[PDB]
């Protein structure tokens, strides 16, 4: 979850 | 600034159907992931489904409780989220907002599950230095009512009471409170709207 | 699935004091990014949530410095400094470290203020409902501190408990008071049986009972 996340928030 | 706007809320028989939507403008909607969180008494805030981008083949998520009745979807050309909820039951009654991980919620649409009939208000005046006046908002349903005062010029000094269920009706009473120095020599009016039944009424207070 | 636990209430806070509102989770939510995944959100009478705080202790945009919060990965805790009348409402934390989201079960802030009796205003069944077969009589116990009071019913002296129902607003978000509204419901025949009718207010700001009547006839 939090991988997908962060990558996704930082794009 | 960004702003969620939800639609398609009523009411529907246990074992049937809604389709909710929400638009969401002042982003590009595309490019974010986007849930909906339902909220009700006995559950309290509870998110139920979820959609992320066409970049990740629009995978979508889903509380257990909703898993094989709710489907999510999104249309990002329209900037719309939807939610189609099937097989309902009186649990799934409760108001349904879109929310933008983490940062944007909507304003929320009300879903009634019941087989109780839907049924207009009656609206009645309640008349008696300051003076209290009232409206009585008499056996409708579902809720909800939208209770103002001088077509919402008269805010301040209103108490809209939370309605009580009774016999698959509900009832509440709204008063205001003003100057006698404003009243009756300037009319104070109660404007009562009932989504469900499409109906709107005044009601101007006289002694 | 985490488990957000939050108490429904906190002690009231006076006005223009300190209010803490705590949380805590069943898993940590640090991260291995040295960020805690904790958010706080208000919901406000009427509103829908709003997002307070972001990363255990980062205020969300145009959020007033009278709120901060910190905790551990496990304990958290929103801090309102200053608490002003319009902080009313339900506070929630969420965490966002894995799906389920989930929430907290939200703590209501109630301000503390001064003992103030309640208006009490009474009112006979309007003539258009007199037409239909039914009889409400409605009073107000208006904008009074503290929450808890006593209504009573007396027709023609006789005290009336059947077809009474009470509705409690939730804290005036201005005056920081509440208001309660008492419907007694008759039939239109048992309404007619009598002529004095009576709401009586007891509350803790005095001793005597704060009455008022009318007649049916007048």
């Amino acid at each position: 979850y939090l991988e997908d996340w962060i990558k996704y928030n930082n794009q | 600034e960004v702003k969620v706007e939800e639609s398609g809320g009523g009411l529907v028989q246990p074992g049937g159907s809604m389709k909710i939507s929400c638009v969401v403008s002042g982003l590009t909607f595309s490019n974010y992931w986007m849930s909906w969180v339902r909220q009700s008494p006995e559950k309290g805030l509870e998110w139920v489904a979820e959609i992320r981008l066409k970049s990740d083949n629009y995978a979508t998520y889903y509380a257990e409780s909703v898993k094989g009745k709710f489907t999510i979807s999104r249309d990002d050309s329209k900037s719309r989220l939807y939610l189609q909820m099937n097989n309902l039951r009186t649990e799934d009654t409760g108001i349904y907002y879109c929310f933008l991980p983490m940062d944007y919620w909507g304003q929320g649409t009300s879903v009634t599950v019941s087989s109780a009939k839907t049924t207009p208000p009656s609206v009645y005046p309640l008349a008696p230095s300051m003076v209290t006046l009232g409206c009585l908002v008499k056996g409708y349903f579902p809720e909800p009512v939208t209770v103002t005062w001088n077509s919402g010029s008269l805010s301040s000094g209103v108490h809209t009471f939370p309605a009580v269920l009774q016999s698959d009706l509900y009832t509440l009473s709204s008063s205001v409170t003003v100057p006698s120095s404003t009243w009756p020599s300037e009319t104070v009016t109660c404007n009562v709207a009932h989504p469900a039944s499409s109906t709107k009424v005044d009601k101007k207070i006289v002694p | 699935d985490i488990v957000m636990t939050q108490a429904a209430f906190s002690n009231p806070v006076t006005l223009g004091t300190s209010a803490s509102i705590s949380c805590r989770s069943s898993k940590s939510l640090l991260h291995s990014d040295g960020i805690t995944y904790l958010y706080w959100y208000l919901q406000k009478p009427g509103q829908s949530p709003h997002l307070l705080i972001y990363h255990l202790s980062n205020l969300a945009s145009g959020v007033p410095d009278r709120f901060s919060s910190s905790g551990s990965g496990t304990d958290f805790t929103l801090r309102i400094s200053r608490v002003e009348a319009e902080d009313v409402g339900i506070y929630y934390c969420a965490h966002n470290v894995e799906l389920p989201r989930t929430f907290g079960g939200g703590t209501k802030l109630e301000i503390k203020r001064a003992d103030a009796a309640p208006t009490v205003s009474i009112f006979p069944p309007s003539s258009e409902q007199l037409t239909s077969g039914g009889a409400s009589v409605v009073c107000f116990l208006n904008n009074f501190y503290p929450k808890d009071i006593n209504v009573k019913w007396k027709i023609d002296g006789s005290e009336r408990q059947n077809g009474v129902l009470n509705s409690w607003t939730d804290q005036d978000s201005k005056d920081s008071t509440y208001s309660m509204s008492s419907t007694l419901t008759l039939t239109k025949d048992e309404y007619e049986r009598h002529n004095s009718y009576t709401c009586e207010a007891t509350h803790k700001t005095s001793t005597s009972p704060i009455v008022k009547s009318f007649n049916r006839n007048e």
